[PDB]
């Protein structure tokens, strides 16, 4: 399972962690077996003007299952007002890019 | 306003027997026809309880330690005892607890009171005199409630301070004994639990003067100290504690 | 105190049941003795450890109770075999055995 | 009722089956003990209506007709003088049937001596 | 029974096979909140005190300080509703053993079920002191004990009679 | 004599009470055994001189 | 670490008490036999063979 994350989020690629990409991007089970591999890629996956090609799910209604992938680009309702697929007050896109 | 009382008569405080008093309900749980063993801050049976008088010229308002908890007994007639003061330094430096029962209602305030050396209330022969504190700047907790209250009335209170919670237990008993504590058993009902969250190491008894100088009405109170120990309480068919056993008093009760 | 032998057995059985029920109130080193409190206060990775401590304590209590129940069952079986022998030899016949 | 607790409990194996089996063995053993002690006669003997035993009085050990429990005065006194997933199984022989067995044994030993224990 | 004994042939007798628990039909919260449901096995949450039980009207005489009542074993057997000050007994929900009474599989495949310590209205229906018996007809005749049920009750095959 | 050990041991409940009660039952059972075996007479008899 | 020592020592003590109870049952059976021999062989003459 290959992806690109932040430097402080590499502790969240682990069983039993509480965190953001653990809940809404990539969850490991409690009985997980295997190895997590992480290395710095600032020379390749970064630009001086900003490399915005890597995105994470800022907003979701519920936490993922282990080995569950969410690529659905549906809008999130962050308030009492329904969004109806349209951005607005408390209506945000779930996928935001790393700067 | 503060007033020094300079007409007192010097006398050492007395001591007497606790008998089987000072038992309170340890929790809010109903129990019927059962024998329950509980480990809590209790007053030992037949302990040495300190005796203070108010008679005319005795007016006993000393500075007493609080320790783990205080059992306060009152052989009262004609309503002289009005409240208590709790705190550590009893000034504006720390935060202190005020309990008063004036002619209308019972007031509990947690403020940084600059207390007087001789805090008191007064009855003119109507209540028109109140000299307890000179200031109150930072107040966090306020609670106004109903009036809690030969010697004719017996007032028992238990004051405990655990985890920032001040537990006050109370019992009102009709008595006709002249001078000392009657010998018998009466379980103290829980009166109030206050989330004050303040440090308490010292306490003061508040009395009321009688003016017609000043005259002290006939009253007597007793101070005992709680220790962590085990009691065996007996609950009858009606859920009332009718008898108790001190587990560490003597080998028979053990 | 004429009927102390039967009352002793009744008291022992009731006391064993009371002790076994009372052992549920013990946390056995966990934060609480209530399973619902642990499940509502902690995440499953550490709640699994707390539940495991409660399970091993309660299982040890139950095995202990079963062990003394079996020992008391052996004692009662010996007493019942003696009682059956007395019924056969004293009631259904005349015994020459002294005492 | 905790599902997570039961899932963790399944890791320990068949301990629960062992404990239930041991308790079941004890429970059947108690009934076997009662059968061995009291059910030693297959005939329910009864006393004659006329209690003419040559001066011998057995009223304190024979069942009392006035009592609904059909117990003897001694047995009635004996019964008066004895006072989270747990269940209590009732005994296979109830108290009235055990009293009936004792009554049959008493009637046999009074009317027949030791003959009923060895044959007819 | 075959699964419990790990055999395809079952001998004549009574075999403890399962456990019957009356499942909580609703969940009730009462804070100083949902409606109060009595006489049913429900989950309850009274002032943060959680549990599962049947709520019945109580004849206890709780003093004003007292809120929830505990028995000998320190389980909550009575509780005061924090909105309407009334006392309710909490009887534990009906649980019991499920035993299967059967003759040999060589003889017949008919079975009866005994719910131990469970009344018949919370589950050929016959109420015994040992529990509720389903599938065995009760007769007024008395025979020798073939399969022991309990409390003087025995079962046999002739259909299965009790 | 470790107070921290006893504080942790109190979390396990009444195991110690059960062990002490079982040992007390065994201890009184030994005296009962000796009483049943040897004390079968209430008169102390002596042989003639 | 103290919890590990507590559970080990508690398991040892439970094992000791259990085996003591089993030996107590054996000794009680032997003592009941000895009381029977005291009653039937010493206090009387027994017709029971061996
Ligand atoms: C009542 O008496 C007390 C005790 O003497 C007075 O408290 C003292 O006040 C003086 C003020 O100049 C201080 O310097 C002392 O240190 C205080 N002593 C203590 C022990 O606190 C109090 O002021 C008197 N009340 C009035 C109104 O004069
Ligand atoms: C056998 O014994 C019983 C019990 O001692 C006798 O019953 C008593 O009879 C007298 C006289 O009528 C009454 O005053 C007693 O109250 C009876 N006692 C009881 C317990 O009922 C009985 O009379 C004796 N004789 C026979 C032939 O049965
Ligand atoms: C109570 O304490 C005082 C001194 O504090 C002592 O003189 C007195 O004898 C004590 N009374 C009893 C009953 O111990
Ligand atoms: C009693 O104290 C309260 C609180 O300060 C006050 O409002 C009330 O007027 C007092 N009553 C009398 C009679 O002084
Ligand atoms: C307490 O009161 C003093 C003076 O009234 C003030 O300077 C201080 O900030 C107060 N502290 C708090 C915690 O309110
Ligand atoms: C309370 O006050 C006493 C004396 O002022 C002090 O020794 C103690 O540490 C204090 N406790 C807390 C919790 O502040
Ligand atoms: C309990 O209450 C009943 C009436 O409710 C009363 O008759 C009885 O005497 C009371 N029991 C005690 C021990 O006071």
């Amino acid at each position: 399972d290959s992806f690109v994350i932040r430097g402080d989020e590499v502790r969240q690629i682990a069983p039993g962690q509480t965190g953001k990409i653990a809940d809404y991007n990539y969850k490991l089970p409690d009985d997980f077996t295997g190895c997590v591999i992480a290395w710095n890629s600032n020379n390749l996956d970064s630009k001086v003007g900003g490399n915005y090609n890597y995105r994470y799910r800022l907003f979701r209604k519920s936490n993922l299952k282990p080995f569950e992938r969410d690529i659905s680009t549906e809008i999130y309702q962050a308030g009492s007002t329904p969004c109806n697929g349209v951005e607005g007050f408390n209506c945000y896109f779930p996928l935001q890019s790393y700067g | 306003q503060c007033v020094n009382l300079t007409t007192r008569t010097q006398l050492p405080p007395a001591y007497t027997n606790s008998f089987t008093r000072g038992v309170y309900y340890p929790d809010k749980v109903f129990r019927s026809s059962v024998l329950h063993s509980t480990q809590d801050l209790f007053l030992p049976f037949f302990s040495n309880v300190t005796w203070f008088h108010a008679i005319h010229k005795r007016f006993d308002n000393p500075v007493l330690p609080f320790n783990d908890g205080v059992y306060f007994a009152s052989t009262e007639k004609s309503n002289i005892i009005r409240g208590w003061i709790f705190g550590t330094t009893l000034d504006s430096k720390t935060q202190s607890l005020l309990i008063v029962n004036n002619a209308t209602n019972v007031v509990i305030k947690v403020c940084e009171f600059q207390f007087c050396n001789d805090p008191f209330l007064g009855v003119y022969y109507m209540e028109s005199e109140f000299r307890v504190y000179s200031s109150a700047n930072n107040c966090t907790f306020e609670y106004v409630s109903q009036p809690f209250l030969n010697f004719k009335n017996l007032r028992e209170f238990v004051f405990k301070n655990i985890d920032g919670y001040f537990k006050i237990y109370s019992k009102h008993t009709p008595i006709n004994l002249v001078r000392d504590l009657p010998q018998g058993f009466s379980a103290l009902e829980p009166l109030v639990d206050l989330p004050i969250g303040i440090n308490i190491t010292r306490f003061q008894t508040l009395l009321a003067l009688h003016r017609s100088g000043w005259t002290a009405g006939a009253a007597a109170y007793y101070v005992g100290y709680l220790q962590p120990r085990t009691f065996l309480l007996k609950y009858n068919e009606n859920g009332t504690i009718t008898d108790a056993v001190d587990c560490a008093l003597d080998p028979l009760s053990e | 105190s004429a009927l102390g032998k039967l009352q002793d057995v009744v008291n022992q059985n009731a006391q064993a049941l009371n002790t076994l029920v009372k052992q549920l109130s013990s946390n056995f080193g966990a934060i609480s003795s209530v399973l619902n409190d642990i499940l509502s206060r902690l995440d499953p990775p550490e709640a699994e450890v707390q539940i495991d401590r409660l399970i091993t304590g309660r299982l040890q209590s139950l095995q202990t109770y079963v062990t003394q129940q079996l020992i008391r069952a052996a004692e009662i079986r010996a007493s019942a075999n003696l009682a059956a022998t007395k019924m056969s030899e004293c009631v259904l016949g005349q015994s020459k055995r002294v005492d | 009722d905790s599902t997570e607790c039961s899932n963790l409990l399944l890791q320990y194996g068949s301990f629960c089956t062992q404990l239930n089996r041991a308790l079941t063995g004890i429970a059947v053993e108690q009934d076997k003990n009662t059968q061995e002690v009291f059910a030693q006669v297959k005939q329910i003997y009864k006393t004659p209506p006329i209690k003419d035993f040559g001066g011998f009085n057995f009223s304190q050990i024979l069942p009392d007709p006035s009592k609904p429990s059909k117990r003897s005065p001694i047995e009635d006194l004996l019964f008066n003088k004895v006072t989270n997933g747990l269940t209590v199984l009732p005994p296979l022989l109830t108290d009235e049937m055990i009293a009936q067995y004792t009554s049959a044994l008493l009637a046999g030993t009074i009317t027949s001596g030791w003959t009923f224990g060895a044959g007819p | 029974t075959k699964c419990t004994l790990k055999s395809f042939t079952v001998e004549k007798g009574i075999y403890q096979t399962s456990n019957f628990r009356v499942q909580p039909t609703e969940s009730i919260v009462r804070f100083p909140s949902t409606n109060l449901v009595k006489n049913k096995c429900v989950n309850f949450n009274f002032n943060g005190l959680t549990g599962t039980g049947v709520l019945t009207e109580s004849n206890k005489k709780f003093l004003p300080f007292q809120q929830f009542g505990r028995d000998i074993a320190d389980t909550t057997d009575a509780v005061r509703d924090p909105q309407t000050l009334e006392i309710l007994d909490i009887t534990p929900c009906s649980f019991g053993g499920v035993s299967v009474i059967t003759p040999g599989t060589n003889t017949s495949n008919q079975v009866a079920v005994l719910y131990q310590g469970v009344n018949c209205t919370e589950v050929n229906v016959f109420q015994t002191r040992a529990g509720c018996l389903i599938g065995a007809e009760h007769v007024n005749n008395s025979y020798e004990c073939d399969i022991p049920i309990g409390a003087g009750i025995c079962a046999s095959y002739q259909s299965i009679i009790a």
